[PDB]
RNA sequence: UAGGUAGUUGGUGGGGUAACGGCCCACCAAGCCGAAGAUCGGUACGGGCCGUGAGAGCGGGAGCCCGGAGAUGGACACUGA
RNA sequence: GGUAAUACCGGCGGCCCGAGUGGUGGCCACUAUUAUUGGGCCUAAAGCGGCCGUAGCCGGGCCCGUAAGUCCCUGGCGAAAUCCCACGGCUCAACCGUGGGGCUCGCUGGGGAUACUGCGGGCCUUGGGACCGGGAGAGGCCGGGGGUACCCCCGGGGUAGGGGUGAAAUCCUAUAAUCCCGGGGGGACCGCCAGUGGCGAAGGCGCCCGGCUGGAACGGGUCCGACGGUGAGGGCCGAAGGCCAGGGGAGCGAACCGGAUUAGAUACCCGGGUAGUCCUGGCUGUAAAGGAUGCGGGCUAGGUGUCGGGCGAGCUUCGAGCUCGCCCGGUGCCGUAGGGAAGCCGUUAAGCCCGCCGCCUGGGGAGUACGGCCGCAAGGCUGAAACUUAAAGGAAUUGGCG
């Protein structure tokens, strides 16, 4: 179920299993690396450059070609990017989490008996956290690393 | 509910501490541990005793029957009590004199209590001035010290 | 006061919102009264 | 969450199997799980069995005879001896032979029955009967 | 027969629509999340709607 | 019955012992146990074994053998392997 | 056992063990009434009022190593007595001797094998999370605009009652009431539509317009890559009532003052009324806080309403419209297998499985006494024993009765 309520929910997206793309492509590996790195500089989030590719150039996922310097691994956008020096400095799953808990916590400055908004400041900050515990565990997060709300 | 509780491989320490932890809801095991019985029980773990009588008394018996049960008040000699026991017999209030050394056993009720419809004695006579009281009730032997 | 459902049901007794009201009036005694 | 794959498949396969239904779907398919299934094969208790890859960890088409009484999984996954087994024989089946228990010995999967033979011990995963 | 409980597939595809006043040739998608703007011209192409788009274009192929 | 310890934990140099050791002493530090139950109370000689039960277990450890300790209670020395 | 005793006390018959046979106290079995094997928690004892999370227990698929857990073989140990067997000596036997095994279930020196657990690398996407799109909703907090009803006051009209009850009376009215009309002010609440309808973790949320904000469902060849479940000790939220300070006060009204009914009437009924109920700032932490049903995952006939999204057809006064069929998520009913002591539950389980935490152990004494920690107080939380009793409880039958 949900992790803070309990409904189910089963919305998503279901693919086909394939190993190797299909046969109407005609973009090669470095038309597709090249447009990867076009559009981050645009300013456009790692979720919506493949939003992009799918819908406008006809791409289904990039997941479906090899890296071209590596056998084992398979091309992942974020893999493109630390190939150009163009990824970000932090997980951008906590970025979002921790960009959107700050301009609520300049909300609940004016409104301080809103007390039903509050409480998704509470869940918001569990969700943080439980992210870091995770990334300073994998070493992508510096241990010297806490998240402070007074700044930023 | 669930399945049951610490039902793991590596989780023996809180398996026995539940079993610990709930084994003193119990009566038969905390009283026996604890050691309840004794510090409040005027015989002090003897299966007999004796004292020595100080008035002979009548009880009423209990609601759905009638009568009078006889019984004596004694003066035990290990603590100094006072207790109230029972004279099983037809007849043998009348071979008890106050003065008399008696002997006293339980009188075999439930969890060691009372029995029947006398109802608050619970110990009953056995011995008077050395010779058994069931003898003197049938004839059979004669009792000494008057 | 950590009471328990089975003193509602009035069967063989006296209704049990008057029996806490009494208990409390004792507890009250035994604290003024030189509870100290 | 999930936590065991195997038992999932052992209560599917004996809650479908009562009903009346004659194939089933074992849908996260372990390589375990494909090691149990070879030795209810064996003895007679399911018919023929195919891996079919869906891009997530593949599926477990079996067709059911209509032949076994009872299936479950061993959970705590006790060890035992090799000289200990009717203990647990006089626990979980219901005669003096009566269906097998399966063991993970240190040489792959078996029923508790060639286990004795060559001596072996090692930790129980299921039984079926 | 093979539910699709096992194997699940989709239902949405690729289209190989061609423009109007461009002639140009494109693939896009049928449930897009965003607005398909042709490529050269800059004339829209599909409309996010809910569920399925609503193309306006001409269609050659399902592929 | 939630905090306990100040020769208490360790180091350097010594005395004493049949012998190693804070076992004692002179200096330098601030360590040491603890909610996985320390500290403080309660009861108790420890084991081979013994009673009971279909077994899992629950209860007891006077008498025989093996270890420990005591000689009305508390302190202390002589002779000797 | 009450003057007709197979149940007490004697006689005579009979039954069970027998050199013994009865009485009182203790431990085991009885007892699945301590439950690992192997119990309970809707109505009988028992789910924390709700939710978040630290330790700990439980943890998705594949590939390559290691050999700690685990398994097999082998050296050194775990005194004798005691325990089981066969043979031999006292007449047999109890007892004693010669041999085989077990017991002290626990230690340690080596060699072998990798299925599972642990530990070290690599690779995934189903669980969980992030993101974009078109919609639904009394979810929450500020600002602003209204709606009728009720009470009070001032003017105009009228003239003797009004009000309340089972029946009356206290009360209001001649300083002109009740009733009708023209105006001035004042607090609280948002009717019909309204729906086993919607939203929220629970407590709870219903006039309309504008602003900021939280969560969930559907569509998705998007992104991350096991990031998960549960959660002792700690933390926030919590109707009504009560408390401490400032404001306000129309209707209703614990305490209180009077009229009645009555054997009494400290009550029900009638006429008044203080605190409270409302607003700003805090404390308290309780309910039949109830689905009397803790939370996550997998599976096991159908039928039929209804709310949200999507899809496919057919109509159309082309409307954000109407009807039919299907997939996903919420909310109801009749019901197979199965479960239950029944009432009854039945894919929204009280069914068959894999997890984790909280509580229960005959009825009273007793939620009490004594101690501790919180609160300004009222109070909350933790919580025994001496003694006493043979039943107390539950679900359904036949009657008798209202
Ligand atoms: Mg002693
Ligand atoms: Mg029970
Ligand atoms: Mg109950
Ligand atoms: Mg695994
Ligand atoms: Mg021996
Ligand atoms: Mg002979
Ligand atoms: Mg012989
Ligand atoms: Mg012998
Ligand atoms: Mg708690
Ligand atoms: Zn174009």
């Amino acid at each position: 179920a949900r992790m803070h309520a309990r409904k189910r929910g089963k919305s998503g997206s279901k693919r086909p299993p394939r190993t190797a793309p299909p046969i109407w492509l005609e973009y090669t590996v470095e038309d597709i690396e090249n447009l990867v790195v076009k559009l981050r500089k645009e300013g456009y989030s790692t979720a919506m450059i493949g939003t992009i590719l799918r819908d406008q150039y006809g791409i289904p996922t990039v997941k479906l070609f090899r890296d071209p310097d590596n056998p084992n691994r398979k091309l992942t956008i974020t893999r493109i990017l630390e190939k150009h020096g163009l990824a970000p400095e932090i997980p951008e799953d906590l970025m979002f989490l921790i960009k959107r808990a700050v301009n609520l916590r300049k909300h609940l400055e004016q409104h301080p008996k809103d007390l039903h908004s509050m409480r998704g400041l509470q869940l918001i900050e569990s969700k943080i956290r439980r992210l870091v515990k995770y990334y300073k565990r994998k070493g992508k997060l510096p241990k010297d690393w806490r998240y402070d709300p007074e700044q930023a | 509910p669930g399945k049951k509780a610490p039902n793991g491989e590596f989780a023996g320490r809180k398996l026995k501490l539940k079993r610990k932890k709930f084994r003193w809801s119990d009566i038969r095991y905390k009283r026996r541990v604890l050691r309840l019985k004794e510090k409040s029980d005027p015989l002090e773990g003897a299966p007999q005793a004796r004292g020595i009588v100080l008035e002979k008394i009548a009880v009423e018996a209990k609601q759905p029957n009638s009568g009078m049960r006889k019984a004596v008040r004694v003066q035990l000699i290990k603590n100094g009590k006072v207790v109230t026991a029972f004279c099983p017999g037809d007849g043998a209030i009348k071979f008890i004199d106050e003065h008399d050394e008696v002997i006293i056993e339980g009188i075999g009720g439930p969890k060691g209590g009372s029995m029947g419809d006398i109802p608050g004695i619970r110990y009953k006579v056995v011995k008077v001035n050395r010779v058994s009281l069931k003898e003197l009730v049938k004839g059979r032997k004669e009792k000494p010290r008057r | 006061m950590k009471r328990r459902p089975r003193k509602w049901k009035k069967k063989g007794r006296m209704r049990w919102k008057w029996i806490k009201k009494r208990i409390r009036r004792l507890k009250r005694q035994r604290k003024k009264e030189r509870g100290l | 969450t999930l936590l065991d794959p195997l038992a999932n498949a052992l209560s599917h396969i004996t809650n479908s199997e009562r009903v009346g239904k004659r194939e089933v779907y074992i849908k996260p398919a372990s390589k375990l799980i494909g090691e149990v299934l070879r030795v209810m094969q064996k003895y007679g208790y399911i018919g023929e069995f195919e891996f079919i890859d869906d891009g997530r960890a593949g599926v477990y088409r079996v067709q059911l005879l209509g032949k076994i009484n009872k299936a479950g999984a061993i959970k705590p996954r006790f060890p035992v001896k090799a000289r200990d087994y009717e203990r647990w024989e006089k626990r979980f089946l219901p005669a003096f032979e009566f269906g097998i228990l399966i063991v993970s010995t240190s040489q792959g999967v078996m029923s508790h029955k060639e286990a004795r033979e060559k001596g072996i011990g090692g930790r129980l995963i299921a039984y079926v009967y | 027969a093979l539910p699709r409980n096992v194997i699940p597939m989709p239902r949405s595809r690729f289209l190989r629509v061609k423009c109007i006043d461009c002639g140009n040739e494109q693939i896009v998608f049928s449930h897009p999340a965003t607005r398909v703007r042709c490529n050269v011209c800059g004339a829209t192409l599909v409309e996010p709607t809910g569920g399925k788009g609503i193309i306006r274009a001409k269609i050659l192929e399902v592929l």
